[PDB]
């Protein structure tokens, strides 16, 4: 993005003042769209000394004469050249500027435009800057942030001591990672992405994308009329234990509800019988076990069951103990099919095994399992997309790191998912996702594509729940999945 | 809805 | 309340006649609201000699000239000063008063205003007073009671020999306990609470409240967007036996449907498998038992399962025998987590154990289990809020005493719940409640708050059932819970 | 306007490239608004070598990558600096430019953007430029003109040999006279006025305005509740003859329908009786005449009738002969009230009389009467706003020159009216207007204000006619007037 | 609509 | 209606 | 609805 602006000025030849003008007017238009007619409102524009503030000056100047009142509070010391220019325009146009903030000031304005810091923020905000942000946050006024709410680090989404909470953020060219990852995602409020005149080839060159409806629509496999269950693939899910008899059911149904032709579960007897008593469509193979858990004595039966399926999912509700550990690593070492490795299969996994595998793999950890997997803290891995990138690349796999914003990466391409809600914050929801991913691989999507489509549809199904989200359970989510698919087209 | 255009 | 009137006159300085005027006109306005234009109706006002009757005289006087007909039947001997004053006003204004009731009289009137007795009722009603109340009750006329239907003891809700059955009750300042507890709640009909000019600080000073929509809305925990199942807590439910394989399922789902992140049941094998066959989202741990019931041999397994959960519910469908008794009391004595103690765990409980506990507890008895618990009759404990108060305070716990009006108390604060209907009068409904309470504790509400929110939402879900209430079952109630939550906001 | 751009660059400091960028993007946004999503369309941008063409290059460049196809046909020889700059940007961005137009080219495009000439057009278009405009006009494609359709002289509305016919014109800052006067008004199609960043004080400084709904709403006199016919004034209308018995009725009703309190007509007997037989509310004074026309023998009767009225309208249907001439000029010379001089009173008027008058006057000629009045051809005066200005100023009057676009001027302020339709192209419609103007003067609006409000409301009433406009008659128009007023607020 | 009455 | 903004 | 107020 810094790249993008520079190239658009330096190689394409667009005057930096023109980009700055387009930036500011796009903020005005976004506010009009969100607030209706702007002439009834009084606007307090907060401008730093950088180009974020310059953008602010453009906004203030364009409100002059058209709205009830404009005031700029200039908070910087030095001004960049474009900020200086635009400051001089605002003044020539008759705009009033002050240099000291008095708490009482929010009293006489309806909208605060936050142009203090954007992508040029470095390190923590303190001093006057922090007080003013805390005042704005306590004011209950409408807050529109220019580019990113001031205080959010645009590369990570972290709050640098304190940050503005916006009702509306107008960002330029492309969403920034700090709009996408929390807490920043929360502080952004409603996000508008404005076209300010970058050539389209530059906008498209960016390595990380948010997963969209259009991308997922184009990835959904085709349903030829002359087809049968074989057309849509077979999944084996190796799952469950005597502690967890339900997980396998949720995974298997996740596969069926996204359109897989045939799903076989392998589950310790008698827990395997639980699946068909809820959903008779599922096939649930009883695996004879010594203590209610998969072990090495079951290895050959499972490789045999895997011989004429398209994909194998393993992990949900297996339990984490040494017999499971032995079994999972020998299985994965010998299985020459794509694998979706989840849950307790991740908790026992030996990552050397992923390197010596010829067939592909998707790993689906929440941060707690990722932390354990790479031997780091939850805090070190949460939302750490570069870490996920390095791991996907080292181990020749797709890593789906699950959280309110899920990261899907293969080490080259990284995608962020922003669908879903807190109804998914409840056990079972991940077990469903695993089945969805395995299912899309069975139907012919690549691992990365299957994962992109699945995370998106899984979150969208949760949002379609009719009642309060907190009451959503995994069984209900399964039922919403084909509605999500329909609404997708 | 009138900042850019008048009809 | 007697306190309240006295202080409003004696310390704040409001003339008692003014309070009485505001009382009476608030009755007129409440009737207009309920009946439409009052001028088509004929009103028979029944006035005792107390201030309830004085309030009646204010009502009658204010109807003079505006309605088809007013008649007062004055039933008292002496009059209090404000009743005397208002009697004299009614007469000066031209109102007709008689002193003898003739059964034939109800014939020529449409509305009976019942101002015979309010909070000054002492002991049983007999003699003329009883006959007249029984006549009014047989008349099929519209009955509006001033303050409380005459015959209801305003401190308990008991009928003192006989009582008026009202279509509408207008009470002053705050609801009286006798409007809230049955039978009085039934005899009150539709209740309006009128502001007659008490200062608000006095109205708010009252120790007992009815649980309202607004109170429950403010107590619902937050759902931060950046969250996961851990954010919303973990519950262990120790439940079931070979006699009762279903109870644990209803408790576990009750927890999940109010937004708990993770629910583990511990249930004797093979009954534990019943839970996941209905709801695979649940985790149901098989507990190995000798005869199909928890005993001391299971104590250590359960303490272990309790180590990284937030709350433990125990009791639903455990069975009541000596092995269960030993197990429950040793468990609760050692468990250092908040406990929700229900059902058969209450039936075996040794209350010394609650005193020696450092962690908190909520007990959820119906009157039959409370009676047994304190060794009294059902009749002695039913609706006995002072008894519940004393018990909560002695044992350092929250007591939720369940009935059509549920009492929630911690010995200091007492709350009454008035949502729900007879569809909850059917096995399973309590087992659901236990899970709901455990769930809200898991999410961070205090025991008392979790219980307040739960009793309210549980009754409101029952009322949302689409078909006749009597056909409601606990499974359907679970499905209604997230609708209740949504309607709450 | 040339003034405006220059000052905005040279004194306010706005880079001319920035104004040009805002110009072009405002064209893109106006097209999106009118056409919906632009990505389905192919655009042929026609660019001259001036700044109009530069604006075109901005448009083309901003469509690159977002629409099906862009092509520029560059038609100029030299480029101005901003056109050169923007040409270079379009190319860098990957835009394709050709320099020769092939008739077959319109075939493969859906929208022609016309940026050949704007306000820099000088003299007639011939050569390649004319052929290309004639091709576009024969193509049936959607045509969007940048600033003004190429070929319209922006100061007069004249076509310079040939001109583009647009579906949409996006003009910058303010409407140009050439959008307002015909034929240019016709060639403009739907007109959008874009704010491109001129300071508002400059935009407002312009001497000529289009009459708007908001201006007319603020001018409508107040209707105090405690009022009577005297509050709203009295009008005398001196009108009619034995040739024209209807004109006076239409004028008198025009006065009443805009809210005048009292209208007296003076009309030769027996033609005066026609008025009250249609509208009995009118007062119609029989004037005794020798041959059916006003003459000098009626002068004193009319001055007498004028003594306690607020305004006098004279002219509609008087007839044009020497007795009328003598009478009108002696009357106007002596009448010391505001006069509305219309129709045959204009045809006989001696303009020296307007100079020697102390009281005010509004003249309401169509071009045929203006031509005669200043002794010029219809062609010389039609839409000649500078001529009208000079005449209003020389004679101390308001001149309302009537046509599809009516000019109202007092020599300092000139207003253009753009309401109305061809249903007003039918006798009687002017006679109604005269009464409307006299009425508003009677109610207290200045002559210029009365005329501004009247021309607007008169055209708006015609547009409210329910059936085909061509069937509208003056009687129906009278009925529509109070609907126009209501819709105005 | 709540000054006089609460339900 | 998408030239300026994407949501 | 007319005991308190007439309009
Ligand atoms: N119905 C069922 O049968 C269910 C079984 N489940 C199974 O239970 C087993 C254990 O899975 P768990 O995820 O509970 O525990 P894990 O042991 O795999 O997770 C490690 C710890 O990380 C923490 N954690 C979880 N999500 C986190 C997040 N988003 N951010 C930070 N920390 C987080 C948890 O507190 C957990 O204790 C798996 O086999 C899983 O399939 C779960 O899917 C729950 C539902
Ligand atoms: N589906 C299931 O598995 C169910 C199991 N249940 C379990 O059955 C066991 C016994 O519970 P119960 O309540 O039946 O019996 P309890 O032995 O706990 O109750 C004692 C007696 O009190 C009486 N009683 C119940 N509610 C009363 C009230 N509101 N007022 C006055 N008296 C009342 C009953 O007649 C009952 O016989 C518990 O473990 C409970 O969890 C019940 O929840 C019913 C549903
Ligand atoms: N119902 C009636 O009694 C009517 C009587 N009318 C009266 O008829 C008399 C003559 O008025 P006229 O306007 O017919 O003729 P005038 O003699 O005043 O007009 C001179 C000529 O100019 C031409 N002309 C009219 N409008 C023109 C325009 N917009 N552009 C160019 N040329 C135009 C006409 O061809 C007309 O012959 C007036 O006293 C007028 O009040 C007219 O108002 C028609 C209705
Ligand atoms: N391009 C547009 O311009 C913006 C980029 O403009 P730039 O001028 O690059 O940066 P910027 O306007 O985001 O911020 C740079 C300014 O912030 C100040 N600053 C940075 N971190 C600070 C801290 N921690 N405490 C106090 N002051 C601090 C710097 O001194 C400088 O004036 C984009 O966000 C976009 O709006
Ligand atoms: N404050 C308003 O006034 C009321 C309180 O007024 P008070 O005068 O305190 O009491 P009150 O008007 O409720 O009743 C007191 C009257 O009831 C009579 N009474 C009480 N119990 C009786 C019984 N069991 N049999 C026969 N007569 C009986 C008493 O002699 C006295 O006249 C409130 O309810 C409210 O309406
Ligand atoms: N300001 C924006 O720029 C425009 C003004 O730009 P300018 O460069 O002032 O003028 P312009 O772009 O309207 O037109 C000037 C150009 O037209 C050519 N031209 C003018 N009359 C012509 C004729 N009769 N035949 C052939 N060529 C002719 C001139 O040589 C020059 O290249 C405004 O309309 C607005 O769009
Ligand atoms: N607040 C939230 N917003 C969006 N998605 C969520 C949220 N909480 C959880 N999820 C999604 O729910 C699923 C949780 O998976 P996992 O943590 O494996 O839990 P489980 O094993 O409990 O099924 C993931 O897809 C995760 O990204
Ligand atoms: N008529 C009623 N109105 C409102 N609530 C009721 C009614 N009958 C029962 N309930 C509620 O239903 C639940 C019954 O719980 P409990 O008596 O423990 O029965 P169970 O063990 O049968 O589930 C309690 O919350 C109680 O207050
Ligand atoms: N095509 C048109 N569009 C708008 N207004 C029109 C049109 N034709 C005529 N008018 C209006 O109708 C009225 C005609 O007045 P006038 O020419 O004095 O005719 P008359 O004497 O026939 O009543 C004027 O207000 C004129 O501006
Ligand atoms: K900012
Ligand atoms: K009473
Ligand atoms: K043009
Ligand atoms: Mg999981
Ligand atoms: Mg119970
Ligand atoms: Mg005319």
């Amino acid at each position: 993005m810094k790249e993008i602006d520079e190239l658009t000025i330096k190689e394409y030849g667009v005057d930096s003042r023109i980009l700055m003008e387009r930036a500011g007017i796009s903020v005005v238009l976004a506010m009009e769209e969100e607030l209706g007619n702007l002439s009834d409102y009084r606007f307090l524009v907060l401008c730093g000394g950088g180009n974020n503030g310059g953008d602010g000056f453009v906004v203030a100047r364009n409100l002059l004469g058209v709205v009830k009142d404009v005031l700029v509070v200039f908070l910087g010391k030095k001004k960049t050249p474009d900020c200086e220019y635009n400051y001089g325009l605002y003044k020539k146009f008759g705009g009033k500027v002050v240099e000291q903030f008095e708490p009482s000031i929010l009293n006489e304005f309806d909208v605060v435009v936050d142009a203090i810091f954007g992508t040029g923020l470095r390190g923590e905000i303190t001093g006057e800057y922090a007080e003013i942000i805390n005042l704005v946050n306590k004011s209950g006024k409408v807050v529109v942030s220019v580019d990113v709410p001031s205080g959010i680090d645009s590369n990570t989404g972290k709050v640098l001591r304190t940050a503005v909470k916006a009702d509306l953020t107008v960002t330029f060219g492309v969403p920034k990672i700090g709009h996408i990852l929390f807490p920043g995602r929360d502080l952004t409020g409603k996000l508008k992405v404005a076209n300010i005149g970058h050539p389209v080839h530059l906008i498209n060159s960016i390595n990380r994308y948010v997963i969209t409806r259009e991308m997922v629509r184009s990835l959904l496999p085709e349903r030829p009329r002359d087809s049968h269950k074989g057309t849509y693939g077979k999944v084996l899910i190796i799952a469950g234990s005597r502690l967890y008899s339900g997980a396998p059911v949720l995974s298997g149904m996740g596969s069926l509800k996204v359109g897989t032709g045939l799903v076989k579960l392998a589950v310790p007897f008698p827990q395997n019988l639980i699946a068909t008593s809820r959903f008779p469509e599922l096939i649930s193979v009883p695996i004879d076990t010594e203590k209610g858990f998969f072990s090495l004595q079951n290895l050959q039966e499972c490789l045999e069951l895997s011989k004429d399926v398209d994909v194998v999912a393993i992990g949900p509700g297996l339990g984490n103990n040494e017999h499971v550990r032995e079994f999972v690593n020998e299985f994965l070492k010998t299985l020459e099919k794509p694998a979706v490795i989840d849950a307790d299969a991740i908790n026992v996994l030996d990552t050397s095994v992923l390197k010596e595998r010829k067939s592909p793999a998707v790993l689906t950890p929440h941060p707690g399992e990722m932390a354990r997997l790479v031997k780091k803290t939850v805090g070190d891995v949460k939302y750490n997309y570069e870490l996920a990138e390095e791991f996907a690349k080292e181990n020749d796999c797709v890593l789906v790191l699950k959280s309110a914003t899920t990261i899907v990466t293969d080490g080259e391409k990284t995608l962020f998912n922003i669908t879903g809600n807190t109804g998914l914050s409840k056990g079972g929801s991940g077990d469903v996702l695993t089945g969805m991913i395995a299912g899309f691989i069975a139907q012919g999507l690549s691992p990365l594509e299957a994962s992109t489509v699945s995370v998106y549809l899984h979150g969208f199904a949760a949002e379609l729940f009719e009642q309060d989200e907190r009451g959503l359970t995994a069984s209900e989510l399964l039922r919403l999945i084909p509605e999500a698919i329909r609404r997708l087209k | 809805a009138a900042w850019l255009f008048e009809a």
